């Protein structure tokens, strides 16, 4: 059934699952027409799985071009993470394949259920949690590599650069969470947080800052003050 | 005319025969239902006074041979019989109407109801559905599964119902997944139509076979078959011209003759205001939606 807090340390046994957000899918800007009237442009978006054991993220590219000439384009947006997500699957050895696979949107559960029929054994699973992976595309290294895409591309990362050398998965994926929570509630003091140093860089191959624990502690601090914050100012509590 | 006699009446049972019921006391001198319209497959049920669980029933056909009901005190409960002796079967039979102990099927000559509710159902149909070959009359009750239900125990007992399921590999032809998802004429037409049913017209048959189980036996099963099969085609983007028509006219009857006090079991709120107003034929069904709203406007 459906994954909650009740049942949160599933993630991080040894079965494997892969976590699917399709927000950033379809992405428009929107925008006046000469004589006035409303149109929208489409720019580059991506599929972003990930499995939350290893950090492992398939950043699948959605060029524009797969938009061309179709009509009902965010239904389709369902119907293509899903196509992408079943051939993602087929394109694992048997043994990577995932046993489950948790939608971050309900309404991605009907589309993937029908593409992944040749995989009876493989569960579709919504979710309860309210997980803030829209904000993928406030990770610089994310956004850049999208926007400057020309053709459907599949980007491998580590989300979690290496952390797991030094902590849990689970703990790691608190921390992610907690710092797309802040990118995405305010993500111009989140950013600020991590860059105000210019001594601690982001590694060439990573995602985030080289911070040492002690630094991270401070951070997550930070990152937590920003949160509640931005709450009281929401609803003036 | 046909004739249905029965050996007795042990216990106080309401005996239904198609959409007309009797009620029968304890030992009360009842010996059997006559002028029984031929060229229609029947139904007779029956509901004891003690238990109001459980309704059971033999779907017949007169042409198929002479039936008759007998009290079985064993497995406690009347037993459809053929009788093969063809003299002593008219023998009974005109013996009872003498003595006039039957009742008259009691068709109004206005009334279309029952055909308009059986147009398409043929018995050799019935027995695929409820195989039990060894008779030529076939038994239904409230508490029979289905194939599909099984699936998800004893096959002897089975209603063996056509497995409809909008997300199987059946019903999706890879490549065409979204396609065939939200348009299901594919799955209708060439899977159903074409390949399994062969026509519209055991489809339909088998479609009213389904309503008429759940309606006289609360059969949730028969009730979900029923659902499934007008969804296929209201979700069909392609159907022909004449079906659709028909169809109308089916579900009018159906919706007609549906007791007003159980459209809450029976019906099923989502499959009904997707097929009225949401699907590709919800401008097709102008007299099954004229007259949901005017009998049933909560479940709308």
């Amino acid at each position: 059934g459906a994954m909650n807090s009740s049942n949160y340390a599933e993630l991080f046994n040894n079965d494997i699952k892969l976590f699917v957000d399709d927000t950033n899918v379809y992405r428009v800007t929107v925008h006046k027409t000469f004589e006035g009237n409303v149109a929208t442009k489409a720019i580059n978006g991506c599929i972003f799985t990930l499995n939350p054991k290893t950090g492992h993220l398939f950043l699948k590219i959605i060029h524009t071009s797969v938009w061309a000439g179709q009509k009902r384009l965010s239904q389709l947006a369902k119907w293509k993470t899903a196509e992408e997500v079943s051939a993602l699957v087929r394109s694992l050895p048997k043994e990577e394949q995932p046993k489950q696979i948790i939608v971050t949107r309900k309404a991605m559960l009907d589309p993937l259920e029908v593409h992944m029929l040749d995989f009876p054994n493989i569960a579709i699973r919504p979710t309860e949690l309210r997980l803030p992976f829209s904000a993928a595309m406030s990770i610089d290294k994310l956004s850049d590599v999208v926007m400057k895409a020309t053709e459907p591309q599949m980007v491998l990362f580590n989300i979690y650069d290496d952390w797991l050398d030094r902590i849990s998965s689970y703990t790691a994926f608190s921390r992610l969470t907690l710092l797309l929570r802040a990118l995405k509630t305010n993500e111009e003091s989140a950013k600020m947080i991590l860059l105000s140093d210019p001594t601690i860089t982001i590694k060439s191959y990573h995602l985030w800052p080289s911070f040492t624990d002690e630094q991270w502690i401070t951070i997550e601090s930070q990152m937590r003050d920003l949160i509640l914050t931005e709450y009281g100012r929401k609803y003036n509590v | 005319m046909n004739t249905v006699p029965f050996t007795s009446a042990p216990i106080e049972v309401t005996i239904g025969i198609d959409q007309y019921s009797f009620n029968v006391k304890e030992n009360q001198p009842f010996h059997g239902i006559k002028d029984i319209p031929i060229g229609h497959v029947h139904v007779i049920h029956f509901q004891h006074a003690d238990n109001s669980s459980m309704r059971y029933g033999y779907w017949f056909d007169c042409r198929m041979g002479n039936f008759y009901i007998q009290y079985d005190p064993k497995d406690g409960l009347y037993k459809m019989m053929e009788e093969r002796d063809g003299a002593k079967f008219e023998n009974i039979v005109h013996n009872f109407k003498e003595r006039q102990m039957m009742v008259s099927y009691p068709k109004i000559d206005e009334d279309d109801t029952w055909y308009n509710l059986t147009e398409f159902v043929q018995m050799d149909k019935i027995r695929k559905i409820v195989r039990k070959d060894e008779n030529q009359f076939s038994y239904v009750d409230s508490s029979m599964t289905t194939v599909q239900e099984n699936e998800l125990s004893d096959p002897a007992h089975s209603l063996n119902y056509t497995v409809i399921n909008f997300k199987s590999r059946e019903a999706i032809r890879p490549g065409h997944e979204m396609e065939d998802f939200l348009d299901k004429s594919y799955y209708l037409n060439t899977v159903m139509l074409q390949g399994i049913f062969k026509n519209s017209s055991n489809y339909f048959g088998e479609l009213q076979f389904a309503f008429l189980n759940a309606m006289f036996f609360g059969n949730y099963g028969s009730s979900l078959q029923w659902h499934a099969m007008i969804e296929l085609i209201c979700s069909s983007a392609t159907v022909p011209k004449h079906m659709l028509d028909k169809l109308d006219e089916i579900l009018y009857y159906q919706i007609k003759t549906l007791p007003e006090q159980y459209s809450d079991i029976l019906l099923n709120e989502r499959v009904w205001n997707i097929c009225l107003y949401s699907s590709f034929q919800k401008n097709s069904l102008h007299n099954t939606e004229k007259i949901m709203e005017n009998k049933y406007p909560e479940l709308l």
